[PDB]
């Protein structure tokens, strides 16, 4: 993947953060050694570029290199609620509604809210 | 890594030489990366990525 | 941009994801070729560095080089509802509320909310 | 960090974001100069790989090297609300409810909604 | 002396300790970089030897080459209040007595305990 | 920890105090072997200097790089019960007072003191 | 011991503390020289490890490898009274009690305090 297959572990180099949960040993977390002669692999830069690009094209947005801050816009559209499309239908039985309940962000049902507002 | 860029003869002889070197390494002696890298350099040339 | 200037298409290389949407016939989707004497372009790497840096500075946060998870904290603050600051005033009849609706995550206006609860 | 150590300022190269907010002179924003005798620093690349790895690992997701849209799915799960876990405890009076307010992505306490719905 | 002259900062190394209160700015909490062939400076070890020797020499004790628990003995002498010298003359009313009052180790005036016991 | 990773057991070397109590076999106590081809691990020296730094900041005192007696000063402050903070409120029966009883440093409550003196 | 066997005098080098009390000249205090290169002796580092580890295990505590503040905890255990265990029997007239007297960390026996109470 984005990891150099002929690489090392975290404690065997620098600027490498281990503890990377992976879907098995076949895609191990390996990094470049701290030598002055090794060269960055192009067929890894491809994977990093693919990651960033697939991130940018999320939500239907389109990439554009005239703006070096595309991922910033994607993050903003990911957090800002307003960006969400208005619910084009009348509300109903238990359409869950989100919020920082008791400290943890989670969702509650409609009936759970009417239970407290009826009281 | 990087051995697929070379002709099959060079790849085969480099693998043979590195196997031979590691098998004949005396006890109580470090297996440094520089030695394997020298074994590869002496066959592939000095401007080869390996 | 982040793509290689003289690269190839998606299917002529490896670790290259296509389906990338770009603006116009310029700024195309070109990745590194699988050749022996191709090295990663510094100017092209500057684009990736700038994209990551601008992604870090979202939400006004500042980037520190000592830690290797700034993007993780930013992406956490994205989903952490509790992050959102309190609203400076009282709501009204037209404001929207976040929430899911039959697998159609959206917003609901206080109008229909009060209409359903008043019944 | 992810910036090139021996690099130049943003305005002295190409594809270099300007105005990146760091956390002090300690971590300066420097990019690869437009010269020829310069190669991508493997350690600087380790930094970027680690950043993307942490971003993928966020939200309890695991990395997969067979897919090139991991960060994209992480962003989608960040935006989607039904991905948020359901809540079991009864919402006390002082919870938070999120939604749009005067064109702003914020939240209000349950007090505001109940006092409005009284009317 | 300690805090190796050409060292890095808190997170840039391994096993570093953070938060180090230092008089002035020219005495930075530095740590050996974790890279290839770095050797610890003799002078630093000299400073650490000086610190440990002064700590052992404290309380008027002397150092022994044949014992490897001198600092432990000095710490024991710091505790075990029975090592403190007796008071030569009769005490006065304004003196202070040590005790752990309401879960916090403090001192109280003799007048207070006399008023308490007379009650 | 501050021990050497690939060191030897307690009695297989010199200048080693063994019987060291550690939490868990996972991190044993290993000392540098007596071989002429061993170099001290700079990470281990980082751990040692980090321990000394954490110790030197105790009691609120800050570290000074110029002067070299600091651990002695902290130890002196430890055996300086005169430097203890005076109590603001009045002690009660449930409070504790320390002294040398039957030869051992221990504590007793003020209630025992008043019971003894009233007899 | 923790000194350098083939070192020089304190005044001849830097970062050296002079006047260190030792049991005779057979255990001299010597330091690494600033002149022609010398590598730190691993056995001397073993001695320092031994000293620190013995210091940690005092007061019945055990060494931890996950964190790096152990000596700070030990120093907190010192100078903190009530940690001192309570006395099983009743305070006899002969025993001594602690307390700062005339600005001196001295002790006084129960006889004098009982006489002050009765007087």
């Amino acid at each position: 993947g984005i990891f150099f297959s002929g690489g090392l572990a975290c404690n065997l180099t620098v600027n490498a953060a281990c503890g990377i949960a992976t879907t098995g040993d076949d895609c191990p977390a390996l990094y470049y050694p701290p030598k002055c002669n090794v060269q960055v692999d192009p067929l890894q830069m491809n994977a990093v570029i693919s990651e960033i690009a697939n991130a940018i094209n999320a939500f239907g947005n389109t990439y554009d290199c005239s703006r070096l801050d595309n991922l910033k816009q994607v993050l903003n559209r990911a957090r800002n609620i307003c960006d969400l499309p208005p619910f084009g239908d009348a509300p109903d039985m238990d359409d869950r509604i989100a919020g920082c309940f008791d400290g943890q962000s989670s969702t509650v049902t409609v009936q759970q809210l009417v239970n407290l507002v009826l009281g | 890594d990087g051995l697929s860029c070379a002709t099959p003869a060079q790849s085969r002889v480099v693998e043979e030489r590195v196997t031979d070197f590691v098998n004949r390494l005396p006890p109580s002696t470090n297996l440094t990366i520089d030695q394997l890298r020298f074994i590869g350099l002496q066959v592939l040339g000095p401007s080869f990525n390996f």
